[PDB]
Parts: C-alpha cells; structure tokens; sequence
C-alpha cells in the first residue's frame, strides 16, 4: 500500500460571504427614544428645581425673621 | 437635499430656530416671573402707619396683602 497524504472523499466548503448582521435599531427609533428620555429628564428636573426654590425660600424667610 | 450634505449642521439650525421662536409659546413665563420677583432678599422695610391704606397688612400672619399660594399648590 501507499501511504501518502489525500483528502479523505471531498472535505466540507468553507463559506467566503461578507457575514454582516447590520443589527441594531433605525434612525426613527433610536433617535425617538433619545429624545423621549431627554424629556422625561427635563420634566423630573423641573419638578425637583421648582420644590426646590420652594425650600430655598424658607432659607430666605428664615435670613429675614433672624436679622434685627 | 442638504440633509445628507451639513446634517449637522441642520439639525443645529433646528434647534437654534426652536430656541427662538418657543419662548412666544408658553404658559409658564408668566409663573417664570412671579417665582423670579417675589424671592425677597433685602429686609422688608416697614413704614408708617397713616397713610390710612386699605392694604398693607399690619401682622405677618395676616393675609391682608398680597402673597402667593400657588407656590404650595405647584
């Protein structure tokens, strides 16, 4: 017998393609969960900055009420 | 159109020509004016009496005058 070295049958292909998911969301979806957590910021931050002035302003009256 | 050529420079356009304009839409300038105003800083002097004024409340307790209440109520 010989013993050289062959490709047993054929062997299996191996793939050339570009494999490219391109996942991820869209233009329109993405931006417009930006923007609406954008928002949601901007409303919680008014509440806590006018409440805020609120307290602010016991400071003052407090300041007032202390002075003479 | 120009939207794939400058695009940021059009979405900055955007919002420069929304941070112009918006400021004439708004229930909240005048709220914006009251809070910004009625934040005493200096002493809130007294004065005297007779001038017989149907105003100026003689007690601090007294809501004789004018004060604000929508502040508590947001």
């Amino acid at each position: 017998v010989k013993q050289d070295m062959p490709p047993v049958g054929g062997y299996g292909p191996i793939d050339y393609k570009r494999n490219l998911p391109r996942r991820g969301l869209s233009g329109y979806s993405m931006f417009a969960v930006g923007i609406g957590a954008l928002l949601f910021g901007y409303w919680s931050m008014m509440r806590w900055n006018r409440e805020r002035r609120r307290l602010q302003i016991e400071d003052f009256e407090a300041r007032i009420a202390l002075m003479p | 159109n120009v939207w794939a050529k400058e695009p940021v420079l059009v979405a900055s356009f955007a919002i420069a020509g929304l941070a112009v304009i918006l400021p004439t839409l708004s229930p909240y300038t005048k709220y914006s004016l009251m809070i910004n105003r009625a934040t005493p800083y200096n002493y809130p002097v007294p004065l005297r009496d007779d001038g017989n004024m149907p105003d100026v409340p003689s007690h601090p307790q007294d809501p004789q005058g004018p004060s604000l209440e929508w502040l508590k109520r947001l």
